[PDB]
């Protein structure tokens, strides 16, 4: 039974990990690049919001 | 012997832990301590949706950003017109103990399920006027807790039997069964490209699955208690989890670690729903202290609070155009925030 | 103001609201119940008898019964796993929980006590009263009368136990079975009275699997529970 | 779905008659029903409308006090009680199925029609063309008042009446193809002037094309364009 | 027909009522509204009782003068007809909403599983509207009469004549018998039924039963101690008039006691906020959580 868990853990062990700094910078870049199109982040002026 | 296999498994786990420790060079806080704070953000309740008899457990925005399905314990699904607060459909269910609902991307179907162990699918656009049950998918042993449509013919269900399944709607059979959890699975978030999906269970862990191959790719083990909610970052390379230890955490699939933790010493109730904004800058999370919170996903400080409910916030959803936020609660009221 | 089609949409929404009010009228007048127990406990017999007098992996079953023109829902979970801590939240606002325990099976009675303790101390089940059906009393009658299977060995405090003055053995029966059954009742009641805090109560009954006077017991206990909550909200206490 | 209706014939002037419309195959109680008539060789003209739940009733200014519309939801029937029938009230009357919510398609099913013969400040739609086998054909129609509402909805409807049978919905709200209409048909407009464009015409697309406004009652039609 | 030295007691008592029953009644009105928000239809009757008490206590500043200045009303006939009608009502509105509360409580406690249509905010609002319509239309007789009456000894009256009009005696009889005893009797029967029901309760711990009994007895004792002397003496000086219409032997002797009892009947305006929204820990919780906002 545990052989299946061993094989699965072996498969999950060996993957290409990128450094945490690169992933964090990628999240920062995605958040910055879409900042102007996020209504909740920067509120829309009260003529284009459909919930006026 | 079995002791040898256990030792091998422990060695593999230690190897994974060591590789993760080596791969972590800098924390997200160190990189982000230079960007400007989001600042205090205030959202006001633009609409309130009355009509549900009992508490609300589920809600899912439509892809058109105007329609809205909701599920309540009385046994109703109500489809709201968010702009005018009108009611479009009132769908009575065969079992009243529903705890999840979904709205198809096309807009032709909705799905719901709960303690009946069945994910019923409803046809919204029929030649007749009424909304009918297209199919009832059976095969789960425990209760269905979350379902998300991939397209009009494929749906993914997570259950309390330590299993997620991939159904074919035309012929109600499980194309793939995703096993590997040890506790009840609660939440389920599909990747934007609909090739992978995450699931959080009571084993205080989350797994990224492959829809096509059917095999778990990564396993994430941050939390100290059962995980209640999960959702993808809009990028597709991250996700956030809300658990009963009053903590939200952010993982990254590529780094295979946990990047940032959202917690406050003065909040001690568990999270019940987690959602992101369009840019991923805001991490809206529901809580049991009747008040949703807004977290800056890059800094771990509360930008704002949404307090308008007299009972715990159960469901949360940010619309696809990022224009509004819906919040259902155990007081039977939905509120649209903007 | 607004267009013709929008007027028709508002009219359709108003008709939906009228139907929802009609549904609310019948929702507020039906008392919902949650039936719990072990496999040995005859909750299946209880629900079958209640249904008669008044689906492969299915996870929930519903039973209507009516006593004196008052409607009742009874729900029991069929296909769920061993764990209970997650789907018990959905029943945070039921009228009462019906816990059924087998009194004739002294081997598994401690597990039943632990389960009743977990129900009684659940963070989501505060202010939810428990109706305790100490079930299968007829089998306990032989189990105690015939001395083949004893009871002092499983519970090493039966010797230092006396039948309480409040005991009321009605039909006419041996004092030993009365003593044993009140001992089991007092085990469950010490669990109940340890940490009640006055916000909820436990109503014990000595039932059998096939008894007619079960829905009446549930009706009386639910009457008491609703009366207590009415005393609370109407500012009497 | 099907809407079968009857109750027509020769009626002396000054008489009265009641039309019936039996619906079967759809949830009748959730649909608002219209009566639409056209003279033997002329265009369609709206008559009356009854809402779901019978709460709203509208009449044409030409039949305001003489006609009476009513429905029987448990029996799935629709009525039109006509009194004081003049010689100008001869037509063949239709039973139309309409439902209204966000994204619905009103006027999507039409009955077969029953014929009746009597012995001897609103929006106006002009379809200036009156007549026009593998080629693109563009129809056009115009309105006196702008049909664009503040919602963003242009309440323009397009109907096709093939030579032998009842009108069939093709485009609702000026740009939406109805269920079952091939992708050849497309609709467009600008608020006051509109057009319909068949891309690759086939032999089943000949008939008379009618336009409509649903901006405000009474609903007006237009003469209609013929294709031969 | 004369008067006494009655110029200190009613004024010094209305001053106390003004001092205590404006903040207590505003707090009680806030708590009752808090209750209505939760669809507790007792809150509707509590709000109506608080409103009647409030617009009673906001028309005392006039009668405190009318009694300080010896028995004379000087603010025209218009004020004496409006502030004299508000002042000789709201007693029969307060004791009608107290009866509504007691009947609401009796139905909830003695029949917890029935009459669910009768316990709703909508039906509570409708019943409150009917209560306001009656006892304001059926007690409207003094309006259709000249009621700023002078006499020999410099007594500008307001709603009186010591030589009583024919209607005034009958309207006083109606007051005593269908504005006090009937609603009070229904209150007593409702609380007797509530106690009989609470007695059978298995889940109530027999000191809660004592608390319930000692609150239910005080609810129907405060009303009697505030309304019985005034109404008994009103009955006295209205029953004498039918015997001897052209006489003033009784009235001159009983004048001071009559007006002191009329001053007393005002304590059932600081009594209500305490006994109905300030004696239980749930409404004090609302008071505490709201006064902590500022």
């Amino acid at each position: 039974q545990a052989r299946k868990l061993v094989e699965q853990l072996k498969m999950e062990a060996n993957i290409d990990r990128i450094k945490v700094s690169k992933a964090a910078a990628d999240l920062m870049a995605y958040c910055e690049a879409h900042a102007k199109e996020d209504p909740l982040l920067t509120p829309v002026p009260a003529s284009e919001n459909p919930f006026r | 012997e079995l002791d040898q296999l256990r030792q091998e498994a422990e060695q593999l786990k230690n190897q994974i832990r060591d590789a993760r420790k080596a791969c972590a060079d800098a924390t997200l806080s160190q990189i982000t301590n230079n960007i400007d704070p989001v600042g205090r953000i205030q959202m006001r309740t633009r609409r309130t949706l009355r009509g549900h008899l009992a508490k609300i457990y589920a809600m899912h925005w439509g892809t058109d950003s105007r329609l809205l399905v909701s599920a309540s314990q009385d046994g109703k699904l109500i489809i709201w017109d968010s702009y005018t607060t009108n009611k479009v459909h009132a769908i009575p269910l065969r079992s009243s103990w529903v705890m999840t609902c979904a709205y198809a991307p096309s807009g032709n179907y909705v799905a719901c399920g709960g303690l009946d162990n069945i994910c019923s699918i409803y046809n919204l656009k029929t030649r007749e006027g009424n909304v009918r049950v297209s199919r009832e998918l059976a095969g789960h042993t425990g209760y269905l807790s979350c379902c998300r449509f991939l397209d009009d013919n494929q749906i993914v269900t997570s259950s309390g039997d330590t299993t997620c399944a991939l159904w074919d709607i035309e012929t109600g059979q499980q194309t793939t069964t995703f096993t590997g959890h040890t506790g009840d699975v609660m939440s389920l978030s599909l990747a934007p490209d609909t090739r992978l999906f995450v699931s959080g269970a009571c084993d205080a862990s989350a797994k990224l699955w492959d829809v096509r191959e059917g095999m778990c790719r990564q396993t994430f083990t941050g939390h100290e208690s059962d995980i209640n909610a999960i959702c993808f970052f809009p990028n597709g390379n991250a996700f956030a989890t809300g658990s009963d230890d009053a903590t939200c955490r952010l993982f990254d699939l590529r780094a295979d670690q946990e990047l940032m933790t959202y917690s406050h010493d003065n909040i001690i109730c568990g999270i019940t729903s987690v959602s992101f904004s369009k840019s991923g800058r805001l991490l809206l999370a529901g809580y049991d202290d009747f008040n949703c919170n807004v977290w800056d996903a890059l800094k771990a400080d509360r930008a704002g609070v949404l307090a308008g409910h007299d009972n715990r916030v159960s469901c949360l959803g940010v619309t696809d155009d990022g224009m509004a936020v819906a919040t259902g609660s155990w007081d039977s009221f939905l509120k649209i925030w903007n | 103001t607004l267009s013709a089609e929008d007027k028709a949409a508002v009219e359709r929404s108003k008709m939906i609201e009228k139907q929802l009010q009609k549904d609310k009228q019948v929702y507020r007048a039906t008392h919902r119940l949650l039936l719990l127990g072990a496999d040995n406990s005859g909750k299946s017999t209880i629900v079958k008898q209640m249904r008669i007098y008044h689906v492969k992996t299915s996870g929930i079953f519903e039973t209507k019964f009516q006593v004196d023109k008052v409607n009742f829902h009874m729900f029991d979970v069929g296909a769920q796993r061993d764990e209970r801590r997650k789907w018990i939240q959905c029943f945070n606002d039921v009228t009462a929980i019906i816990f059924v325990v087998d009194s004739s099976d002294y081997n598994r009675l401690q597990e039943a006590l632990n389960d009743f303790k977990s129900i009684w101390n659940n963070r989501w089940l505060r202010t939810i009263s428990v109706i305790l059906f100490l079930n299968k009393q007829d089998l306990l009658a032989e189990k105690v009368l015939a001395g083949k299977s004893k009871i002092e060995d499983y519970f090493p405090e039966f010797a230092r136990y006396t039948t309480p003055e409040d005991a009321t053995p009605e039909p006419g029966e041996d004092p030993r079975v009365t003593r044993a059954k009140y001992f089991i009742r007092d085990e469950f009641l010490r669990i109940s009275t340890a940490s009640g805090d006055g916000r909820h109560y436990c109503y014990p009954h000595f039932t059998c699997s096939v008894d007619t006077e079960n829905a009446r017991r549930i009706f009386n206990d639910c009457r008491d529970i609703i009366q207590r909550m009415h005393l609370r909200q109407y500012e009497l206490l | 779905v099907q809407l079968v209706e009857s109750g027509g014939g020769l009626v002396q002037p000054g008489g009265s008659r009641k039309l019936s419309c039996s619906a079967s195959g759809f949830a009748f109680s959730s649909f608002g029903m219209h009566w639409v008539r056209q003279a033997p060789e002329k265009g369609l003209e709206w008559v009356a409308y009854i809402s779901s739940g019978s709460g709203t009733i509208y009449y044409a200014d030409t039949v305001k006090g003489r006609f009476t519309i009513s429905r029987d939801d448990p029996k799935n029937t629709l009525f039109l009680q006509m009194t004081s029938l003049r010689s100008e009230d001869t037509a063949m009357y239709y039973c139309v199925r309409s439902i209204y919510y966000y994204g619905s398609s009103p006027f999507d099913f039409w009955g077969q029609g029953t014929t009746l013969t009597v012995s001897a400040a609103d929006i106006v739609m002009t379809q200036a063309t009156s007549s026009v086998p593998g080629e693109s054909v563009s129809i056009s129609c115009r309105s006196s008042k702008s049909l664009l509402h503040s919602n963003g909805n242009t309440y323009l409807y397009w109907f096709l009446q093939r030579p032998g049978q009842s009108p069939q919905l093709l485009i609702y709200r000026m740009s939406n193809l109805a269920s079952g209409v091939p992708d050849r048909f497309s609709g467009s407009g600008s608020g006051t002037a509109f057009t319909l464009t068949i891309s690759r015409l086939e032999a089943e697309d000949v008939g008379v094309y009618y336009c409509m406004q649903h901006l405000e009652y009474p609903l007006t039609f237009g003469a209609g364009t013929k294709l031969e | 027909v004369d008067s006494r030295v009655d110029h200190l007691f009613p004024p010094s008592l209305y001053i106390f009522v003004i001092g205590v029953g404006l903040p207590t009644n505003c707090l009680a009105l806030w708590a009752a509204y808090r209750q209505v928000r939760q669809h507790n239809e007792l809150g509707v009757y509590l709000m109506n009782l608080s409103i009647a008490d409030l617009l009673y206590i906001c028309t005392l500043p006039l009668w405190v003068d009318y009694f300080l200045h010896h028995d004379n009303w000087i603010h025209g006939p218009g004020s004496c007809k409006l502030f004299g009608f508000i002042f000789y009502s709201n007693i029969y509105i307060s004791i009608a909403f107290l009866c509504c509360i007691s009947v609401d409580r009796y139905l909830a406690v003695a029949h917890p599983l029935r009459f669910a249509r009768l316990r709703r905010v909508k039906t509570a609002v409708a019943v409150s509207s009917v209560v306001w319509a009656t006892e304001l239309g059926a007690n409207s007789a003094p309006l259709f009469h000249d009621e700023l009456f002078r006499d020999r000894y410099n007594h500008t009256f307001c709603f009186e004549k010591f030589p009583m009009e024919r209607w005034v005696a009958w309207m006083n009889l109606y007051r005593v018998f269908v504005g006090f005893l009937f609603p009070w009797a229904l209150m007593l029967l409702c609380y007797r039924g509530i106690l009989r029901a609470v007695q059978s309760s298995v889940s109530t711990e027999r000191q809660e039963k004592v608390k319930i009994k000692r609150l239910a007895l005080s609810l129907i004792a405060i009303v009697l101690v505030c309304f019985a002397p005034y109404h008994a003496l009103l009955l006295s000086r209205s029953a004498v008039y039918l015997g001897r219409p052209w006489d003033c032997g009784f009235e001159e002797r009983v004048f001071s006691a009559y007006h002191s009892s009329l001053a007393f009947t005002s304590l059932n305006c600081v009594a209500d906020p305490i006994l109905y929204c300030l004696v239980n820990e749930g409404a004090r919780s609302d008071v505490a959580k709201a006064l902590h906002n500022l």
